């Protein structure tokens, strides 16, 4: 929505927007939708803005209210950076699919590396329907689906969150069997020994000796769960 | 009478989650669709109005919590008694803990917050809505606070009456240079040294060797 | 009678509820000042599931997370020889990514969990803590707690991060989740080229990136360690100064 | 009589001559350093109408400017209670630039005046001298002082500059009268691509050019007025050594 | 005798102020059509002259000015009355007053004219007719001046006769570290004029001070 | 009974420029035809054996010198004799001798030669001939020693065994940041407290007098 507000010699000499189509304008959640149209790089590209030897294909839109699921600029599909030539032009689509109810306004939208957001023209679309029912999916490699929207995140809270509570608990911990006050002025007055002796040591040499354990355990395991993956794919 | 009261304390603590809770709750309503498209005029009646309110507010909320401090100084402050001062040292841990609380809404959660916010637009301005509630409110909240407390020290407790803390300089100063990128006030770190020193001299000999041990 | 405290319950009565206020009133205290300065260096790849690579994010975030981790040290330790510095420190960053990642980026904007969740420091917090406990030293901690911070990064968070990292194939294309998830739940300011991920090099031999990754983290960590360890220490000052 | 002076006229008079040679010593002196340090870093957009622009030069004038003003306070108000030491800095360097562009740009090299004129500082100088005054504090000019200075960098320009930027066309193009000036009175090594002025970005959003810059120049400026106002005091130092 | 006798100064100031204003004028003339071409050869006989000439001559006023002062440095300065200290400091005061103005000269004057003289000339070489004046006349003139304030002070006042004042010594040596960039600040008269009041404010008596003065 | 032993030195100098030397004269030999394929199997048979043996062999030798010291420390050593500090400080004298040593072939022969072999390969690994003998042995062996000689003046000089004299600090523990990219020149100062114990130690009478 913000393109109002940049500057208009900008948005005149960079991308020249054309023939720009929504298939719908409505749509229920998870119904799919595409964002359309060609575009022209202006030929006298304004010192301001990098060249667009680096720029990216994007769904101008107010959070994933629609869950983009491909994208296609200059006859490729385009998840990573794209080169766009200055004087040519390119034709782009943006397969949408509903996730959140309500009338959203929907921009066609391309980045610059050098040079920022330049904003495409957009469309109210409305969707239909309840969140809770949104779903992907997804087909992995080794042929099962998952769901995205929620696949992978009871693995992550198990994990983060016991650790938290170990955190606490160790905190805790010192602070009750010593105080802060009490150490404080222990330490101030000399002793200082008193707060910490081994076996304040023997349970410190536990705790970790657990806690590398654990690390190791929940390494390997996950390491079985899981055996075959990939680094992220840039470029 | 009673060393320790704490119904500033909790007043406080109320008062001030119960307004951001208000605020988020709100920022949750009037965020989608009210708050995105800067240049409409639903823009100037639920953000703008904010941001208008806020600041005038906020600094006669801090010369005045400013003022009312240095007034009701203490002006006979060595005289202050071990039982005295014992309360006064609770009250500034009490204004401190505030001061905590403070700092947790706007440099934790206001602040991560607009990161999520930026996901979500492209700015007709950086006047948005969690611009608005981060830079123009929950931070000069805290600071306000940060200004209480120290006026609080210097104007009741005599370690803090004559001469400035200087941990406590920074801690109250400090706000007013997080404005450039956007050093660390970690300066809190010396204040509670210098409040655990107090206590530690106002607890006698007995209270302290004999009685914590 | 215990002057200035009327009775012995009194005595033990407050010290124990300003026991309470000082751990509280520090515990966030150390948090928004950890959180701000570490949400505006280490960004951003804590944010995103599809920056947490190989090569940037475990560099970058160990040695960008022990700062507020030595401050703090600096500030349990000498002073009251609790051995909870790190910890405080790290717990206190957890809760306030979790608290907004889950109520914020989610609860208001509607990002899975799974495009937001934070990078895991508690383990390496404990190692840093116990160094400290064991040795009493805070060269010792500065050489091999430090050391250990960066190591055990990329381990402690493999299995919240391996789910992400199976392979889809997608139009033809190889993409791992994580990349996909990026993908789907549109940022409308996140290009992918702005990343910083290990984008490959005709340097790498292997196969090695991670534990070469690690390995720099750790001691680079070694030299941020000792600088905050001391800035901790200026910052516990109690120097009262005369003028303004 | 009053040792080591032989009459009340030889005390007074002596005070009144000395008074008058401190002054003008320290009068400049704070001149040649401040005008060496400032035309080797804010130049450049002093010399030329045409770098006069909405966003470099009210950004790093100000910053650059505020400099020898703090450090000229620290030393007149620390050991004087002279409120005057942003103008004594300000007005010096003002001076020195006046006389060297009517002098030399243009009495030698036959520039125009209105290609050279140097940027006005005695607006903000003295908000930062009142502030002083006003509140006794070096924290609350660092802070309110060297803010006022920043916002007030622009408006105390504008009557000067606004003449210049009033619209011309030449041969199909628009060109402000100051672009003019640049181009028509030929300078040997200043090509138009060497400016370092606003050129537009994807990411202004009005309309606010100059306002953004004015406060972020005064936000920066009270990082800089805190450095050079110590640095003022150190440059005070009486410290007397023992060897070399 | 006389506390203040300013000759000295007014002589230095005349003999400054009117040496650059004949090199500015002489600049005027034979900058335009004698120095523009480094490569002619009436640029050997108007500008590469001066260079030649300069450089060795305040290389000999430098170190004379030094050692004559060191030689007539009072061998027993804490004897000193307040009378004669007090007429010592105002001839340091004098030394500093024409070390302020060789500073307006080297340091704004042909310092920022150089900033002009480059938006005419693409330069043949760096001794053009500004960079012979700045880098080797009014810089080296300005840092002879300092060298002298220096010696005066050590040589004939005891608060600077024993130990190095600080503040003096970057004011003197500080000038032979301006050369780097192109390619710190020299703000240490600061703390020479506070050493300066400091005596001036013990040699008034209590009597001068608090009451007299106020 | 002797002030100055020298054996101690001799034993150590021997015992290193020897050991050095087989090193040297093995990476000829093996360095060519052996260390240029990293992925062969003759690699893991003449180069990867060093580095898995030495590590270990390293700490372990690090440790064993560290608590033997502090073992046979002197527990009564404010009562030492100045002709025993004398001596003791001659020892210490020795185990710097070595360290120069140590250092000469660390820091100056062993790491410009890596210089050298970057020309003559473009890497398997970070394991190469040179990385095995630089890094993961001349290294670690000059910051034994180190340890060593803190240990040393720590256990058997009273002036190093009350505080932490900070040259020797910064010598001792300055070698594990040199695993980044300081330097430790830390040496200057601890041979100036070495020679304020021998000045004292020296009566006014050896002193102004004798040495004049
Ligand atoms: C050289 C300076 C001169 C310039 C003048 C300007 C002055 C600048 C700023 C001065 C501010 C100093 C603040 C310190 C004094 C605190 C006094 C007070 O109001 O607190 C009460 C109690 O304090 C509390 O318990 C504080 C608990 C923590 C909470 C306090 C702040 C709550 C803020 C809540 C959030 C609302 C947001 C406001 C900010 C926008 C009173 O305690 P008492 O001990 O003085 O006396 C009690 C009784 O009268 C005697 O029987
Ligand atoms: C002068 C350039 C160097 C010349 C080359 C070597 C020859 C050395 C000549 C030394 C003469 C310089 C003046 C030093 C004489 C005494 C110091 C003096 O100047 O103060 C006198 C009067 O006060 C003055 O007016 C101070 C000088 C004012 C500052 C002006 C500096 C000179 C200006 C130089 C300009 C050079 C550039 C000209 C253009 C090319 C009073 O003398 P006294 O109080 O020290 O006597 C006590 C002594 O123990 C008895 O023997
Ligand atoms: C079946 C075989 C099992 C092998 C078991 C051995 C395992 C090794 C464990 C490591 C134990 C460490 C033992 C090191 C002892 C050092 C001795 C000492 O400190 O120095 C003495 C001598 O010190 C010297 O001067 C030595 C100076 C040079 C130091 C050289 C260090 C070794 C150099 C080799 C480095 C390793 C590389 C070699 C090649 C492999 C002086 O001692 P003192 O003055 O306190 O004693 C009093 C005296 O007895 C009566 O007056
Ligand atoms: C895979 C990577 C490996 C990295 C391993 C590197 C480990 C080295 C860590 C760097 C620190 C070394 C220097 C530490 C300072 C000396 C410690 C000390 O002060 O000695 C104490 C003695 O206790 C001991 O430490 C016994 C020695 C055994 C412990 C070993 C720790 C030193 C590390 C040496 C291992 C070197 C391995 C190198 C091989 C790569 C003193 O005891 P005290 O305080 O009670 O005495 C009072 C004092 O005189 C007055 O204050
Ligand atoms: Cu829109
Ligand atoms: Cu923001
Ligand atoms: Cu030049
Ligand atoms: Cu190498």
């Amino acid at each position: 929505h913000g393109e109002k507000s940049q500057q208009a010699f900008l948005r005149m000499r960079t991308l020249n927007w054309y023939d720009v189509q929504w298939s719908k304008t409505t749509v229920n959640v998870n119904e799919e939708m595409v964002l359309s149209g060609k575009v022209h790089v202006f030929s006298a590209w304004p010192q301001a803005v990098a060249n667009p030897r680096v720029s990216f294909l994007n769904a101008g839109e107010p959070g994933p209210v629609l869950v983009r699921t491909a994208q296609f600029i200059g006859e490729q599909f385009a998840p990573r950076s794209v080169s766009l030539e200055i004087g040519k032009d390119y034709a782009f689509s943006i397969n949408l699919r509903g996730r959140r109810a309500g009338r959203w306004h929907v921009h066609a939208q391309i980045n610059v590396e050098g040079g920022g957001p330049i904003i495409g023209p957009g469309q109210w679309i409305e969707i239909k329907g309840d969140m809770k029912d949104f779903t992907d999916p997804v087909t992995l490699l080794d042929g099962s689906t998952v769901d995205l929207e929620h696949y992978g995140i009871s693995r992550v809270y198990a994990w983060h969150l016991p650790w938290m509570a170990v955190g606490a608990a160790w905190i805790f911990f010192w602070f009750v069997r010593k105080g802060i006050i009490t150490s404080y002025i222990r330490v101030a007055e000399g002793k200082a020994d008193d707060v910490i002796g081994d076996d304040d040591r023997r349970i410190g040499a536990i705790v970790l000796a657990l806690t590398i354990l654990a690390t190791i355990v929940g390494y390997a395991v996950t390491n079985s769960t899981f055996p075959r993956t990939i680094p992220l794919q840039a470029g | 009478e009673s060393v320790v009261d704490l119904r500033g304390m909790w007043i406080g603590l109320v008062l001030l989650n119960v307004f951001y809770l208000i605020v988020r709750i709100y920022e949750q309503v009037f965020g989608w669709r009210a708050g995105l498209d800067s240049f409409a005029p639903e823009f100037q009646t639920y953000w703008m109005s904010i941001l208008w309110t806020e600041i005038p507010l906020e600094l006669v909320s801090g010369l005045g919590l400013a003022g009312y401090l240095w007034k009701t100084r203490d002006r006979n402050v060595d005289a202050v008694t071990p039982r005295e001062e014992m309360r006064r040292l609770v009250v500034l841990v009490q204004w401190l803990v505030v001061y905590g609380i403070a700092i947790y809404w706007g440099a934790s959660f206001f602040t991560e917050q607009d990161g999520t916010w930026h996901m979500t637009v492209i700015r007709d301005t950086d006047f948005t809505p969690s611009h608005i509630i981060e830079f123009y409110m929950s931070y000069p909240i805290y600071s306000v606070i940060a200004v209480g407390a120290f006026f609080y020290a210097k104007t009741r407790i005599p370690y803090f009456a004559h001469g400035y803390s200087l941990a406590f300089l920074i801690v109250a100063i400090g706000p007013f240079m997080i404005i450039p990128n956007v050093w660390m006030a970690l300066g809190v770190f010396g204040v509670v040294l210098q409040i655990l020193m107090r206590i530690h001299a106002l607890v006698g000999k007995e209270g302290v060797k004999l009685l914590t041990e | 009678a215990v002057g200035p405290f009327n009775s012995v319950a009194e005595a033990a009565g407050c010290v124990q509820t300003v026991d309470w206020m000082l751990l509280v009133l520090l515990f966030f205290a150390v948090l928004g000042g950890y959180h701000v300065h570490f949400m505006l260096t280490a960004g951003d790849w804590d944010f995103w599931v599809d920056w947490k690579d190989r090569r940037m994010w475990p560099t970058v975030v160990p040695i960008l997370g022990v700062t507020f981790c030595a401050a703090s040290q600096a500030f349990w330790w000498v002073n009251f020889r609790l051995p909870f510095g790190a910890v405080f420190a790290a717990l206190g960053l957890l809760i306030g990514e979790w608290i907004n990642r889950y109520v914020n980026f989610w609860g208001w904007t509607y990002f899975p969990i799974s495009l937001v969740f934070p990078s895991a420091l508690i383990v390496p917090a404990i190692w840093l803590d116990v160094i400290l406990l064991l040795s009493g030293s805070y060269v010792i901690t500065a050489v091999v707690g430090s050391l250990g911070w960066g190591l055990l990064f990329y381990p402690n968070n493999w299995p919240a991060i391996a789910a992400f990292h199976q392979a889809t194939e997608q139009h033809g294309q190889l993409m791992t989740l994580a990349d996909l998830i990026g993908f789907h739940f549109v940022r409308t300011s996140m290009p992918e080229y702005i990343r910083m991920v290990e984008r490959g090099t005709l340097r790498t031999f292997g196969k090695d990136v991670v534990p070469v990754a690690a390995f720099f983290s750790g001691f680079v960590s070694m030299m941020v360690y000792f600088l905050w360890w001391f800035m901790g220490r200026w910052y516990s000052t109690t120097k009262v100064i005369d003028t303004i």
